[PDB]
RNA sequence: UUUGCUCCACACAAUAUAGAUGGAUACGAAUAAGGCGUCCUUGUGGCGUCGCUGAACCAUAGCAGGCUAGCAACGGUGCACUUGGCGGAAAGGCCUUGGGUGCUUGCUGGCGAAUUGCAAUGUCAUUUUGCGUGGGGAUAAAUCAUUUGUAUACGACUUAGA
RNA sequence: AGAACUGGCGAUGCGGGAUGAACCGAACGUAGAGUUAAGGUGCCGGAAUACACGCUCAUCAGACACCACAAAAGGUGUUAGUUCAUCUAGACAGGAAUGAACUA
RNA sequence: GGCCAGCAUCAGUUUUGGUGGCAGGAUAAAUCCAUAGGAAUGUAGCUUGCCUCGGUAAGUAUUAUAGCCUGUG
């Protein structure tokens, strides 16, 4: 069909932070269609991949991935906390991320 | 030539007015107004839906077009007899507002296989409707 | 502390900056308001300054001391050969 | 959800709309605002006119071209309120501001597109009836905005064209609805109703 | 908080000279029993020569509304301290229970007179049994026969930032 | 104290027709028609019959209720304007210099001119609003009569004529010169 | 200044992404009021109906989507053309005529898939520029130096010279 | 400017009070996870454009301790309250309430 | 057997849901049921005066062709 998507769209908002200090080890992720911590419990533990492009090809590809996972919810409006093997770069605040359906509990 | 004044059709807060609860433990259930406390508080009781007799804020309910005769301060047993006689449940289920609620519930209960059947049926209906247009 | 005596400011602040003009031909930044009930005519003309001279004429000014009396005035002469129309330009109104 | 969201600024409170748009820009959403001359500000006209005069008298003493710049257009007034809610001196702030466009009226690129509203910032839903409010178009004119009549004339022409489009679309919708109505009560139609569609 | 009504019965400590001291009772509106017992000694020390170190709490019991689903017109007498002086006031509150009327009273006193909890004494709460004994016009207007009123300018709650239609305020 | 409900009654005579929709009020009578925009009060109009109209306010405060009676007065003035009309009479008051008042037509604008007020050489011109007719009554010395269907139009036009003849740099208690309204009433 | 410049189609390289992953889906006005349908004497008209969110509507099945057969309709849609009209606020878009051609899941069939080994974005988008092809199009100026004084500290400015 | 008791700064970073030696919270080896303090949750800015009852419209509103100021005296602005008198035996203005004096 | 990962079964710490059995109080208070008394923001009935042949208006009337309140069980 015209669509082949098997993930949920998400946005990288910022790092975990106080008013003046941030923590790059934890990133805040907004998931489309989730506006409640109760709904956000469904996505706990799901894998997150950030997909970006580079001019140089290394292992037969010009596309690179940063992998992560949803750890816990955040606030009252459906935001969740995520952790990646390497911390997401700060320039990606406002960029799209992919939330997959595995590992699956359904 | 007669005077023409446009009339408003507000739903009035009154004894016997049927309301729909949108927040709390009794969300989605019907209840009747028994007595008015103040500008923002009324006493409601829906026995058929299992709504306990309680004093509730007017910001927690939605007024409905339905209304039935009911004495002021009527008790739960009296409300039940009046509610059944007026057939409030049957009149509510015949409105497009209630059907829209029922349809919304049916949409979310569909399975993946049933959603596939909906697409097949929709395409078949589309073929007939498009043909009739031309 | 306040200046001891008050005097008016030297110069006019509405003619700043005192810089060289962008072009030798000065720009007409405003035209007379159009009256659509009149025949088409020009609103400006081009000429070259030649010099000044002196004239004598009678004064027609009731109530003046020099009424009905000759006065001497200075004038400026502008050489104005006819101009040639070589095109037209249209403008439209825009929120900018 | 749309790649570009077009907001109709008519009937919106400037401050509450500005906070909503600023958050959207920082999240990576492109926003276009049209009809900025129809924005509303809470409070009577004289109060807001007085407030702008207080803004007008602030400037660098030794050089007026260095101090705060006072933009008179309704679109730029909304821009000023929006830029104050964004860290515009950073690269992240600059990138966010590039996702925003504000116009007076509805320019041709967006007059055939869909316009949405923001209920959180709607004046009719927020202000209690009887409270005084000011229209941004009138306020801008009193402080030196020159193009109020030009925008009004262009908007009148656009509405005439839009009305003709709606009349044609409405007639087509009536014919389509009748086709669906006569296609009901069939075997396919009954099955769709059982499944919710 | 959500007030509850208690009865607190107290006595002076028994002595060899004076056995079986008199029992004193009062009704207290408070959030919990710890606050209720604190309030009991606060008012007792204003009426009798006694304090906690020379007294004992005999019984504390929660008092429930006899008819928690009946609309009642309550008459409330209060004494409160303003920024300069003390005043007595009478107010009328229409609700279904005493605890609900008292909670409304504290909100009303704080809103209209800036009176905190520490500055207010509740002299008496009673139910106005008969109509025509109501002497405040903001309560009499709800006692009219066949009362009806609309709710103009309905404002609906939106769960989404953007709306694709101009909202209506009909009701 | 947020009164639950307040109402006012408007009486409609036999020959008057009133059309109200979206707070736009139009009255039609034998003498003419009048209109008024009232989208600034937030009231509700209801029709009882062809002879009675009620206007109400629901859950309104002291200030909001006070405007309910004003709306009744404005509509009543519209009704009696188109069935009876308004007539304002003014008198010329002077001590030494006679005041000459005439009607002039300047570029089709129907002004009224005042001459020789306190011996002034200045010419005083007052515009005449639409719907107001000016006639100089006979058998009465120094009187001008203004008539119309709108009370606001007639009263404001007469007020403009009075304000234009104010004395300056003099003790106004002694210099009682001017044109003052002397009677307010109805044409019929 | 050694066959340069420009537009068109694809051929290969390099370059980069503030961040495609079914569709930005077009009346205006009012909100103490409106939308839609219908009727008449066409109005500030009568009657019916709707709201209480887009939780919608459209689209959506096939090797990221193959190779073939038949039935019922004469519809739906893509591409390249073509008729006409409209759009100047930044129009660079919208609508329409005609035929050609591919697909059609509206219905019924027949073959193909594996081994990427139990997951690894598993690569399917658009930004710019350069080097080779061939199908067309077009054959200039500015500056220095000299000169002028309506100009001028120097630059700049204003004039002239095959 | 000079004393008393205690806690502090000096000798001390860290979270909060925009900013500050002394205030609030809490005192410090290198890291991970969880929970909090004081302070906050429209946007800048991490976190409810949360819920509930009222009050306020300012042609110089207001917005949080230390702290970065405002008074006496006034207002038929609006809100609640105290006392007294008139009023069903029709008051007040010219058919249901009204008058006066005070309080915050 | 060096680098990076997936799943299952456990241990330590912690976070967020579903669900079961008991205890206490005025052995919750209510609702509900039975019974006695009472009233009005007075239901039926009845009288009265105008009323576009039934609609109000005010007197009587305490459950009747609506109901409610209080006590006790
Ligand atoms: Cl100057
Ligand atoms: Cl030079
Ligand atoms: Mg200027
Ligand atoms: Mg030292
Ligand atoms: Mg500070
Ligand atoms: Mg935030």
């Amino acid at each position: 069909a015209e669509s082949h998507r098997l993930y949920v769209k998400g946005k990288h908002l910022s790092y975990q932070r106080s008013k003046r200090v941030n923590n790059p080890n934890v990133s805040l992720i907004k998931i489309e269609g989730v506006a409640t911590p109760q709904d956000a419990q469904f996505y706990l533990g799901k894998r997150i991949a950030y997909v970006y492009r580079a001019s140089k090809e290394v292992r037969g590809s010009k596309i690179r991935v940063m992998w992560g996972k949803v750890t816990r919810t955040h606030g009252n409006s459906g935001v969740v906390r995520a952790t990646f093997r390497n911390n997401l770069p700060a320039k990606t605040f406002g960029a799209s991320v992919r939330i997959f359906l595995y590992p699956s509990n359904i | 030539t007669d005077s023409i004044v446009k009339a408003s059709n507000w739903r009035l807060v009154e004894v016997g007015r049927v309301v729909l609860i949108k927040k709390g433990q009794s969300a989605g259930k019907l209840a009747a107004i028994v007595e008015i406390i103040d500008q923002k508080k009324v006493l409601i009781d829906g026995p058929k839906a299992g709504v306990p007799r309680q004093a509730i804020n007017l910001g927690q309910v939605v007024l409905t077009p339905l209304t039935f005769a009911l004495p002021r301060g009527a008790r739960t047993a009296t409300v039940s007899k009046k509610w059944a006689a007026a057939a409030v449940c049957e009149k509510w289920a015949a409105s497009s507002w209630a059907k829209k609620i029922a349809q919304r519930e049916r949409r979310a209960a569909l399975t993946d296989f049933e959603r596939f059947q909906v697409m097949v049926l929709r395409k078949q209906k589309r073929y007939t409707v498009k043909k009739a247009l031309a | 502390s306040h200046r001891k005596y008050e005097a008016p400011r030297h110069g006019h602040l509405g003619f700043l900056p005192r810089k060289r003009a962008a072009s030798i031909r000065a720009r007409v930044k405003a035209f007379p308001k159009d009256d659509r009930s009149k025949p088409v005519a020009l609103t400006s003309f081009l000429g070259y300054k030649a010099g000044m001279t002196t004239i004598v004429r009678d004064l027609d000014r009731p109530g003046s001391k020099f009424h009905k009396r000759e006065v001497v005035e200075a004038v400026t002469v502008v050489d104005t050969p006819p101009v040639v129309v070589v095109g037209v330009v249209g403008y439209v109104e825009t929120p900018r | 959800v749309e790649p570009v969201v077009v907001i109709d600024g008519k009937g919106h409170l400037v401050g509450r709309l500005a906070s909503v748009v600023a958050k959207q820009l920082l999240n990576g959403q492109k926003i276009v605002v049209v009809r900025a001359e129809e924005l509303n500000i809470s409070g009577e006209f004289f109060r807001n006119k007085l407030k702008y005069h207080d803004f007008l008298r602030k400037a660098t003493a030794f050089n007026k071209t260095r101090g705060p710049f006072h933009f008179r257009a309704p679109s730029r007034i909304f821009y000023k309120a929006l830029r104050g809610m964004v860290s515009h001196k950073t690269a992240r702030g600059k990138a966010a501001l590039e996702r925003l466009k504000v116009f007076e009226g509805i320019p041709p690129p967006y007059d055939k597109k869909k316009r949405v509203v923001v209920p959180q910032a709607l004046r009719v839903l927020r202000l209690k009836p009887g409270r005084k409010y000011t229209t941004l178009g009138k306020l801008s004119t009193s402080v030196g905005w020159k193009y109020e009549d030009v925008v009004a004339k262009l908007e009148a022409k656009r509405k005439v064209s839009s009305a003709e489009y709606y009349a044609k679309k409405r007639a087509f919708t009536k014919k389509v609805a009748s086709a669906n109505a006569t296609a009901a009560e069939s075997d396919v139609a009954k099955q769709l109703a059982a499944l919710g569609y | 908080a959500h007030f509850k009504e208690y009865q607190v019965i107290g006595r002076r400590l028994p002595t060899e000279s004076v056995p079986e001291p008199k029992l004193f009772r009062m009704r207290i509106f408070a959030s919990n029993e710890v606050i209720a017992k604190s309030r009991y000694w606060y008012f007792l020390q204003k009426l009798h020569k006694v304090k906690k170190a020379s007294g004992e709490i005999v019984s504390i019991n929660q008092i429930n509304e006899a008819h928690p689903t009946k609309v009642k017109n309550f008459g409330v007498w209060v004494r409160y301290d303003s920024r300069s002086g003390t005043h007595n006031m009478y107010k009328e509150i229409r609700d279904v229970s005493r605890v609900a009327a008292v909670e409304t009273l504290y909100q009303d006193m704080a809103a209209r007179h800036r009176a905190r909890f520490r500055s207010i004494h509740i002299l008496k709460v009673a139910e106005i049994e008969k109509t025509a004994d109501v002497k405040r016009q903001y309560v009499k207007q709800f006692l009219t026969k066949d009362l009806k009123f609309p709710l103009p300018h309905r404002v609906q709650k939106s769960t989404k930032t953007f709306s694709y239609k101009r909202p209506s305020t009909f009701y | 104290m947020k009164y639950i409900q307040t109402e006012q009654q408007i009486e409609v005579p036999e020959g008057v027709t009133v059309s109200i929709k979206s707070r736009i009020v139009k009255v039609v009578g034998p003498r003419g028609t009048l209109t008024k925009n009232l989208k600034h009060i937030d009231v509700t109009f209801t029709k009882v019959n062809n002879q009675l109209i009620k206007v109400a306010v629901h859950n309104g405060g002291r200030k909001h209720v006070a405007a309910l009676r004003t709306v009744k007065s404005l509509v009543d003035n519209m009704i009696t304007g188109v069935t009876k009309g308004y007539k304002y009479k003014m008198r010329y008051v002077y001590a030494h210099f006679p005041i000459n008042v005439n009607i002039v037509e300047k570029d089709g604008a129907k002004f009224i001119e005042v001459r020789n007020f306190l011996g002034d050489k200045k010419i005083r011109n007052v515009p005449v609003r639409d719907g107001v007719t000016i006639e100089f009554s006979t058998n009465v010395k120094d009187e001008i009569v203004l008539s119309g269907n709108s009370v606001e139009d007639v009263s404001q036009n007469a007020a403009d004529l009075q304000q234009i003849c104010r004395v300056r740099n003099k003790d106004i208690r002694k210099f009682l010169d001017g044109i003052y309204v002397s009677h307010k009433g109805f044409i019929t």
